[PDB]
């Protein structure tokens, strides 16, 4: 019961951690894409700053 | 940029105003120079006549 409960607690934990893993991984890809977008919008506006600044 | 451009416009505007003020004083200078020269020419005509009458 303790090794099985353990296995089930761990399976539950493993699943919580697996979901958090996948959730954080999917959300990481999105956070990275937001960083790409955040850097992208930064570049669009910063580039405008440079263009406007160049002008 | 609006200010840099404003300054381009303001300094260009003003330099254009100065071109007009400059042409105005240049033309007034030319007029006064021509006038002063017409007088210097009259002074010379008189000087020639002064020399003629003095002699």
């Amino acid at each position: 019961d303790e090794s099985e409960r353990g296995m089930k607690v761990i399976e539950s934990r493993a699943q919580k951690d697996e979901e958090k893993m996948e959730i954080q991984e999917i959300q990481l890809k999105e956070a990275k894409h937001i960083a790409e977008d955040a850097d992208r919008k930064y570049e669009e506006v910063a580039r405008k700053l440079v263009i406007i600044e160049s002008d | 940029l609006e200010r840099a451009e404003e300054r381009a416009e303001l300094s260009e505007g003003k330099c254009a105003e100065l071109e007009e003020e400059l042409k105005t004083v240049t033309n007034n200078l030319k007029s006064l120079e021509a006038q002063a020269e017409k007088y210097s020419q009259k002074e010379d005509r008189y000087e020639e006549e002064i020399k003629v009458l003095s002699d």
